[PDB]
């Protein structure tokens, strides 16, 4: 119907979407496609005399382009173009509502995903984005040529604020860049955020006076409010400490962009988590893909961003990988990219690597995601036998090798298991890592 | 069961929790630098490590910025070039530390940092 | 395994959620509920000695209860109960943070969805709740 | 009568009170009971329309349960439950208006004394409880293993701000913990609170840099309005100190809930003084037991309370110390606990011992109370024939004697004099003390 | 008359105001852990006191925490582990301070502290 326009040409102020559809049986794939876009924008079942103080074809949602899904007989993408003019300045909220508000729930769909955006320049432009980004941060850390290192301290509920902090400073003298908080962890019955703030900065200034080297603990700032948000934030703000976290998904993005707001104001560093992302970008027929959710994140603000484990597809997370790091990504189907992407400048988020990950990952993740990285372990430090701080050193020791032998140019891929057993017979600490974890 | 030291292991950031390179070794890592057109340079100290003397606000350290010896080596096609310049710092300077950091003219930032030589006796 | 318990009698003050499980084939219901239970809460893939320093047991979320459902072939309806303490007073975020932060991502289960929370009075007195509510509205 | 429901099954949303009542010759126990029931509640004593707007059933206090007090014919316990709706969250202030209101002046009553309440757990999350409570303070001071040791500062009239500071210094050098302001000395003409909050805090930190043990004063921010209380706390966090001080009965409610939650916010320990107790708590026929208090302190906020000086009955001290320690307290009316009590995770307030205690009362304390609990001199310190810092000097040494050997095992009770002796032949500051005092 | 020093007699916390620990005395609080089902942790450190160098608001010190000498002993049943331990840690950092600790895990807290070793010469 008048809602397929395939003979439309994009324009580029309009923001696209590909969305992968499931129509009901009986539903052609252009009906689909034109329902999706005429529900996902000026679509309404009754005629109405209002739409003659306008011209409605200024706001149409248009479905310019549908094509079948590889192995499906019933899937197709179709791609949606939206003017520039349907959405509110630096808001990712009304992004969200103006494109997925409605269109999820249509009768004659069986399912819908959004795989991708095409964000133009004219509407990121008008966002803050990181605080700092991947380039400010490594100069501001004096953090040069290596992924970071960081743990999650467990049990995440259990401890007294003090014992977490004796916990975070073992491990941050060992070698590692940072410690956090987990995503649970916000201000609980046994360790209120406050105290605990005051014994992670004892912490983080002890071990950094130790060896050194900067350091960090991703304070979470997450809160039921945004009055208690930003309280927290303040706070580590007085203790001049370096970083902070917010669980983005779960908090919601008006918080997260407030946040991300006060730490560029103030020079914080802010380490973002993506707790509740698989209740929505887990079953590849519904919900909305993770590459989506960073592309928002990326605009909203953060200056890391939690992007899996790799230890999904290799393709796809090296694909949302770039679109979370680099300034212009070519479209690039193999790699789950739909649209290409310019950032025009808008600074890159660092991917953290986390979940059951040791020592003999390294190889492997070195190789996946190179320097612009955090590898984040939690298990992986806190179970060495000698304990948190000949655990990190062995973390540390391992990424060091690995680095060292990539630059003078062997093959991570292929060498990694003896990069691994040299540096083992100089470092007890590896050495004890690798007698546990096997493999 | 071995208790990680807590005194006289101060660290330099990348590659300095490895043994101390060798010339061979130092040598291959500023060949990756060449290799990837990114432009070596020498910095040293008489400090060694980050610290807080000045302000301490958020992101706000001294003894980030160390002092550079000369200039980047723009065009650098050989690695011993550099690692002659770490003698000739050694030399004026017998208990500075000595640093290779590399610039990316591509991405407009310092791109590298590892330690070249440590004065014994620290 | 040690998380599932289906001889445990809930707390007044608990919050129960029910789980809509879908394993995957060769996952057994009492593993996968167990495992809903584990990664929604306390489950860590290796031992740490910090565990030593408090007692897990009153902060393990429990799978008490699983049923099969008609309609379906492997799918099973897991309760889990998660003690008070977990959560932060007056923060949905937290809440759906601790119950839905990360189970629906686990490997050995096909699909999770999350079907009803038991609130108890103790955590809901700790939210104002609706600025006025239907009958000082009306 | 209407109010007298012995067959009711209390709710464990319920508050429930224990209340000793004397009725007036001829009355008896069960109308009282119906009485306090409905006077306390819903009673009043001509009919009205408005009531047939609702329903008063859901709003009726009732007495449940009536028992007669052993030694007594004209004495009953009477057990009145009260709907959780009754009372506002958050408020101590309008828990004691709803329960202790206006029953206390009803004719037919010759005495009324509320004994105890039972605080359910919907009720007692409403509340922030103490800032920190008692594990949360021995971490932040690292202080382990034993009873704290203060002094309160005397003459409480007399000195110059400056002269009472040198009595702090002195005092905390030896070994003291804490030294505390005298419930009287708020701002006064020859003592003006800055003056004696700037020299108080040069006292601390001399005494903490010369003894490299972590100290503090009770610095008195009791005041006549909430406006000059929280300017007094305000410039205690300016100077970086560790705790203040609060007079929470003649303060009131209001305002130490107001304090307690500054002091959470900015990081501040809170001592609570008691003064004006047994105004209200020492009859036994009327009035409120000391616990009734005590519970209502650790809901609106304290990190410490004074509790006696148990040198009452051992038995209801024990008591109501545990009710202000522990998580859970069953029932056990040796110990004056009428209800169970259960705090789902509210932290503990530690008891403080005062009123006129010296060395050989060591054993006895720390026997009693044991380790979670501040031991509270005054006469014991400024009293010693060498002057403050020997005289804390010898409670420091005659407490840690003490705790030396009951960790070995030795029985406090039997062999405290032994104890003490021992320790009096190598600590001449303890030998001297001991001939002053004499038992 | 006898006055307080003033100087060389700096404290740590419980115990600290005893005359040093014999070996059997040091014994005797340890085995007080073990009876308590409390978990035997040794800390060390090379700076004796709490000071304040990078925060002075209301509860926030440096120094508190010391460095943990190898793990919390779980099921230790002999309190001569312990103590060996102790002579390890001084064999191998002379002139550091060595305290005791025990963890609760049913409190969940750390609920004991006391000096073990002092350097002379300190
Ligand atoms: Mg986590
Ligand atoms: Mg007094």
């Amino acid at each position: 119907l008048t809602y397929y326009t395939p003979e439309y040409e994009t324009k580029d102020t309009d923001i696209l979407a590909a969305f992968r559809v499931s129509p009901q049986p009986g539903v052609p794939p252009e009906e689909a496609g034109a329902a999706v876009a005429a529900e996902s924008s000026t679509g309404t079942w009754t005629t109405v005399w209002t739409d003659g103080l306008t011209s409605l074809d200024r706001y149409k949602g248009r479905c310019y382009h549908i094509e079948p899904v590889a192995g499906e007989d019933s899937q197709w993408i179709c791609y949606v173009a939206y003017p520039l003019d349907l959405f509110e300045e630096g808001s990712v909220t009304n992004m969200f509502t103006s494109i997925v508000g409605n269109v999820f729930g249509f009768k004659a769909l069986r399912a819908l995903r959004l795989e991708d955006l095409r964000i133009p320049p004219t509407y990121s432009k008008t966002f803050q984005g990181p605080p700092h980004g991947i380039q400010v941060e490594r100069d501001k850390l004096n953090k040069y040529g290596r992924p970071l290192l960081g743990c999650t301290i467990k049990p995440k509920l259990g401890l007294s604020a003090k014992n977490y902090g004796r916990a975070c400073y073992e491990c941050l003298r060992g070698g590692l860049d940072f410690t956090k908080d987990d995503e649970n962890v916000n201000s609980q019955p046994f360790m209120r955020w406050r105290d605990r703030f005051v014994f992670c900065a004892e912490a983080i200034y002890k071990s950094q006076a130790e060896t050194g080297e900067i350091k960090g603990h991703y304070l979470n700032a997450t809160a039921g409010t945004c009055e208690e948000m930003i309280k927290r934030a303040v706070f580590a703000r007085e203790l001049g400490v370096p970083i902070v976290m917010h669980d983005y998904l779960t908090g919601g993005f008006t918080a997260n962009t407030t946040l991300a707001h006060y730490c560029r104001d103030n020079g914080l560093l802010l380490h973002i988590h993506r707790a509740m992302h698989a209740v929505i970008d887990r079953q590849k027929n519904h919900g909305m893909h993770f590459r989506v959710l960073a592309k928002a994140l990326r605009m909203s603000g953060g200056d890391h961003i939690h992007s899996g484990t790799v230890v999904g597809e290799r393709e796809m997370t090296l694909g949302f990988v770039d679109l979370l790091r680099d300034d212009f990504i070519e479209k690039d189907r193999a790699r789950g990219i739909f649209f290409t992407q310019d950032w025009v400048s808008m600074p890159g988020v660092i991917p953290v690597a986390s979940g059951g990950i040791h020592v003999w990952h390294m190889p492997a993740l070195t190789e996946i995601f190179g320097d612009d990285s955090v590898l984040q372990f939690g298990g992986g430090t806190l179970g060495h036998p000698w304990g948190n701080a000949p655990g990190a050193a062995a973390n540390r020791v391992a990424l060091e090798a690995c680095v060292q032998a990539r630059n003078e140019g062997r093959d991570l891929a292929r060498e990694g298991n003896e990069i691994i057993r040299a540096a083992c017979k100089w470092s007890p600490e590896l050495a004890a890592a690798c007698e546990v974890w096997k493999a | 069961m071995q208790v990680w030291p807590i005194e006289g292991i101060k660290k330099f950031e990348t590659l300095s929790y490895l043994p101390p390179l060798s010339t061979e070794a130092l040598l291959k890592q500023v060949d990756y630098l060449i290799r990837s057109k990114w432009v070596p340079c020498l910095e040293f100290s008489k400090v060694g490590f980050i610290f807080r003397e000045h302000n301490a606000s958020p992101g706000y350290y001294d003894g980030r910025y160390w002092t550079m010896w000369k200039l980047p080596m723009f065009g650098c096609t050989d690695a011993t070039q550099v690692i002659n310049e770490v003698e000739e710092v050694k030399k004026e300077y017998p208990d500075a530390y000595v640093r290779i950091i590399g610039f990316d003219n591509m991405r407009q930032v310092q791109c590298v940092s590892f330690i070249a030589f440590k004065p014994p006796g620290c």
